[PDB]
RNA sequence: GAGGCGUCGAAGCCCGGCCUCCGGGUCGGGUGGAGCCGUCCAUGAGACACCGCCCACUCCCCGCUGUGUGGCUAACCCCC
RNA sequence: CACAGGUCCCAGCUAGCCCGAAAGGGUUUGUACUGGGGCCGACGCCUGCCCAGUGCCGGUAUGUGAAGCCCGGGUACAAC
RNA sequence: GGGGCGGUAGCUCAGCCUGGGAGAGCACCGGACUGAAGAUCCGGGUGUCGGGGGUUCAAAUCCCCCCCGCCCCACCA
């Protein structure tokens, strides 16, 4: 039977499938080994720069220990913006500080999953996560999905939303922008069907156009057959 | 057979008809047993029945009602 | 019992004791749990009389009624003789001043004379065994007789799982009363039913004597 | 048990009184305890049947002879009916369960007015002309 | 379910912080430890004028239970539709008053008081009667010891202060306290 | 196995705890203070005479052992 | 054929999906305006109706459902 | 073949463990009820209740042998 499919091809971090590391932009890094508690550190916006693939904003900051990292930008810096690490950090936008330091009801970003690994959740252009409810046990945070994650109290978060919004508000328009976006991110393209695709290419579809076996696949399916619809607990727009 | 309890109660005055057959006559009964004493219902009676006569009541607990009535 | 305790093994001579501080005569019992038994059909269940060497110790009252050289036989012995008629008396008035029922413990026939046992006597006495009955021997005048008049002890198994036999009343010696004991306990070990630990426990017990385990 | 000084016990029954069921309900003053519910339909062998004023006083008799068991003999009343998704006055339960409970033996306490009535407006059923018959 | 009685379980209440220990309500309820949190209506039969005549019905929680005996602190008030429905006049106006207290003692309350007007003349003088009795109450609550305060707020003594000084501005008649819910518990200092 | 029980302290009155078919039995307080039972018979099968072991649901201190839930942190794993 | 546009679907990152005999790896200097998978194929107007069958999904008292362990039986043990 | 479930009055079944001459609603005949019809009540009966045999005085369900359907397995030299 027929050969590996698109996606198993993407696993195997072969080149047509493997991001660029060398046009692409610092990654997001708060360090803890200057601690949260006992706090010495802020540090002034060097400069404002576009990372290619976070299709968003990103800040190049210079510390006041002497380090120089990046944080993902926030909507409404300046370049000459003071920038605050700690929790005794003022509460204001782009200023950063733990979670049980941020007020209840407000809009938060770059929020901790592990205390002090960085920023591993919200770093996207325009998109923001809401402080709902706070406890000293567990403070829980409303995701960009709707959907609520509890986090320990004691991660980093900074204050404000992300820059870069509008983002899919404005279209990619042909197929030769789109074509030079992909380039600057990756993404396999253009993109065909499996539809027309032969018996050997695809799991459905044959010579001519119409699917083969149902487009709705199992959860325990196997590599190289869950294509489609994967694991669909319903599918269509109507009763 | 077995009594139950018969209630007597003897009708105190004749308010008017009720039924749209007209078949009812709700009439105003006071009573006169060895339970309750006193209690004063209005019951909806059937039939010839003039005041002061005697009924047996099978259920002390009704007293339904509906009221008017002459100008 | 405070004169002995109750899951101690004796021997069969041992267990057979007496204390009693009571009006009442010790009564002598054996009580015996069978396992793997069940009525997963009710016939297999253990039923015989065992005749005991040395008797209960109480009296029988036999009724023998028999006709042919089979009451030569009965008359012998020093039975009475009595006829069937008196089973028509039996059944007939359901009396309260002189009625012949709760008034005796066997009956022995010969089988032309079962059909009529049957009707009659069946009405009050019922299987509480005062008639005879075919899956136990007492009808055939000429071994039953024999046999009853020494003492015959009556057994049956209540599917589930504990058959006993008590042996009789003490008006015997203890090494008398063993003899009893070991007899109706080589009855019981003798109805053959498969599965380890067949005979579960067997107790000897009394009025107010020692309740005491024993080895079966 | 743990000693009682009172020697009386107090159970709060709410009845909520439809117009297509009645029902009688009676829990202890806490309310966390259900003794009693029992509602018309059990009485009867039919829904024309199921509200009615009968119904209704059998529906009451039924639960407050558990209560006696308890040693529950004093009753708070509390009535209610369905204000949010239908009209908010009681129907025949009303005047059914007071009788009920006189007749039973039962002492009566505050009989009360915990229908809901909202502060609000809601969209019900019915528009155009509103629910035409 | 299937209960002897025997598995039910009784617990007596013991209510102050308004008053002391009140032996009124019993509790029954099924296994141990299922009433924490649980709630009970009382009228109150302490001062037997104006809290059972006119503040009929006030709610109690049990905060904790020791050794099957519940002590209970105040968790509301609130009042019928009868009281409501009866005082409301037409021509005229009902007047609804929040505020948000705080005491001394690190505990907030929230009282909604229902005033109503007499008759003719509908004016700003409405939102400074509204104006009046929140000013007053926060600085009622920051002087007194919030269980004195809790038993002023549900006795006529507060109904009868906002009137004196509410009547001077623009007369009102049939002042009362509607509801009482207890904002925030906890202490000044956690 | 028709006699066991009764200063080896009984009826029969007055309550208390009790399960329950509220059928009715059981049971601690005490008044008492000297009898109570079946043989008899009905009942398809007889004794709340007594003595044994059971087969009912069922409940519980203790000895062993599973399983479920939560807490802990010392293995192990993900971050610095 | 791609294609811009449209839609369905999956995943809270210690993920989902995918590669690897294994250690490990791609996406990822990526974090839901992401990024992965399908369907349809610019715009304009629209997209009825059906969950019977297939498929997917969520759940499952009950029946049922392996090896293991347990108990019973067997075997002086074991197979059984 | 193994395990389990259901086959009952014309119909659909209820009563396993929770035992008796024993069941319920609906069809169907008769009587109430309304100006009418309908629905809704009140009567009537149709199976010792799947066959055959056993323990029980009396067993649908208990026991020994089963027909048939149904569902899960195992299995076909």
């Amino acid at each position: 039977m027929g050969k590996s499919l698109i996606q198993q091809r993407r696993g195997k971090g072969s080149p047509t499938f493997k991001s660029p590391s060398h046009r692409f932009r610092g990654a997001v890094k708060y360090i803890p080994l200057n601690y949260t508690q006992e706090k010495t550190l802020r540090g002034v916006v060097e400069e404002i720069m576009h990372d290619p693939g976070r299709t968003a904003p990103v800040a190049r900051v210079k510390f006041e220990n002497g380090i120089e990292k990046l944080i993902i930008a926030p909507e409404g810096l300046l370049v000459g913006q003071e920038i605050y690490i700690g929790p005794d950090a003022p509460i204001a936008v782009g200023n950063t500080l733990p979670l049980a330091k941020i007020p209840e009801g407000t809009y938060v970003y770059n929020i901790e999953g592990i205390p002090g690994d960085g920023g591993k959740y919200v770093r996207a252009g325009g998109t923001y996560a809401l402080v709902v409810s706070r406890e000293p046990d567990k403070v829980i945070v409303q995701l960009p999905s709707g959907e609520l994650k509890a986090f320990n109290p004691m991660c980093r978060a900074t204050i404000g939303v992300v820059a870069g919004g509008g983002r899919l508000e404005k279209p990619l328009v042909k197929a030769g922008k789109a074509y030079y976006k992909y380039k600057a991110r990756n993404k396999f393209w253009p993109t065909p069907r499996g539809v027309k695709m032969n018996a050997v290419n695809h799991p459905f579809g044959g010579k001519e156009h119409h699917p083969g076996k149902p487009t709705t696949t199992s959860r325990r399916a196997p590599p190289g057959r869950k294509v489609g619809h994967i694991a669909a607990r319903r599918t269509g727009r109507r009763k | 057979m077995a009594e139950d309890e018969g209630y007597p109660a003897e009708v105190i005055e004749i308010i008017g008809r009720t039924g749209t057959t007209g078949d009812v006559t709700q009439v105003k009964v006071r009573i006169l047993e060895g339970r309750d004493k006193g209690r004063v219902i209005r019951r909806n009676v059937r039939g010839p029945v003039r005041i002061g006569d005697i009924l047996i009541l099978r259920e002390t607990e009704r007293e339904a009602r509906e009221i008017k009535s002459r100008r | 019992m405070p004169f002995d305790r109750q899951k101690i093994v004796k021997a069969v001579k041992e267990a057979k004791a007496r204390a009693k501080p009571r009006n009442f005569t010790q009564s002598v019992e054996v009580a015996v749990n069978l396992k793997d038994i069940d009525l997963k059909r009710p016939e297999n269940r253990f039923k015989l009389e065992v005749v005991l060497p040395h008797g209960r110790g109480k009296d029988v009252k036999i009724a023998v009624i028999a006709d042919g050289a089979v009451a030569e036989a009965a008359r012998k012995l020093g039975l009475d003789v009595i006829s069937s008629a008196e089973l028509e008396e039996i059944a007939s008035s359901p009396r309260q001043a002189r009625k012949l029922a709760k008034k005796y413990d066997f009956f022995i026939a010969e089988a032309p004379l079962m059909p009529k046992i049957g009707r009659y006597l069946g009405r009050y006495l019922g299987p509480r065994n005062k008639m005879p009955v075919v899956v136990p021997p007492t009808l055939t005048d000429l071994t039953p007789i024999v046999e009853k008049l020494k003492k015959t002890v009556r057994i049956q198994l209540k599917n589930n799982p504990v058959v006993h036999a008590p042996v009789g009343t003490e008006k015997m010696s203890d090494e008398e009363i063993a003899e009893n004991i070991e007899a109706v306990l080589n009855a019981i070990i003798g109805k053959l039913e498969r599965g380890e630990s067949q005979v579960k426990s067997v107790y000897v017990k009394t009025t107010m004597g020692p309740a005491v385990k024993i080895e079966g | 048990q743990v000693n009682i000084k009172k020697k009386e016990k107090w159970g709060i029954a709410h009845i909520y009184s439809s117009f297509n069921n009645t029902i009688i309900h009676i829990t202890d003053i806490t309310g966390a305890e259900t003794i009693s519910r029992w509602s018309g339909g059990m009485v009867v062998k039919a829904d024309r049947d199921e509200p009615s004023p009968y119904a209704a006083m059998l529906a009451a008799r039924r639960a407050a002879e558990e209560a006696l068991e308890k040693g529950i003999v004093g009753v708070h009343i509390r009535v209610r009916a369905p204000g949010g998704s239908k009209s908010k006055t009681p129907g025949p339960g009303a005047q059914a369960a007071i009788r009920a409970l006189a007749r039973a033996g039962l002492k009566i306490g505050r009989v009360e007015d915990v229908t809901p009535i909202p502060h609000d407006g809601t969209r019900p059923k019915g528009g155009r002309r509103g629910r035409r018959v | 379910t299937r209960d002897k009685w025997k598995l039910k379980q009784w617990y007596i209440i013991y209510a102050p912080d308004f008053f002391g220990g009140v032996e009124v309500g019993l509790t029954p309820a099924d296994d141990p430890e299922k009433v924490l949190n649980r709630v009970v209506e009382v009228t109150l039969k302490d001062v037997t004028g104006d809290f059972t005549k006119s503040h009929v019905k006030l709610y109690f929680q049990v905060y904790d239970v020791k050794g099957q005996n519940a002590y209970t602190k105040f968790k509301g008030m609130k009042l019928a539709r009868s009281y409501i429905r009866s005082l409301v006049r037409r021509k005229t106006t009902r007047i609804d008053g929040i505020f948000n207290i705080t005491t001394k003692d690190g505990y907030k309350l929230r009282v909604m008081a229902m005033a109503i007007a007499m008759r003719r003349i509908q004016t700003s003088q409405e939102r400074a009667i509204r104006k009046i009795m929140q000013e007053i109450i926060y600085k009622k609550a920051e002087e007194l010891n919030f269980k004195d305060f809790v038993l002023e707020s549900v006795n006529g003594k507060i109904a009868a202060e906002i009137a004196k000084e509410a009547k001077k501005i623009y007369p009102l008649r049939k002042a009362e306290i509607r509801k009482i819910k207890v904002l925030e518990e906890p202490q000044v200092i956690a």
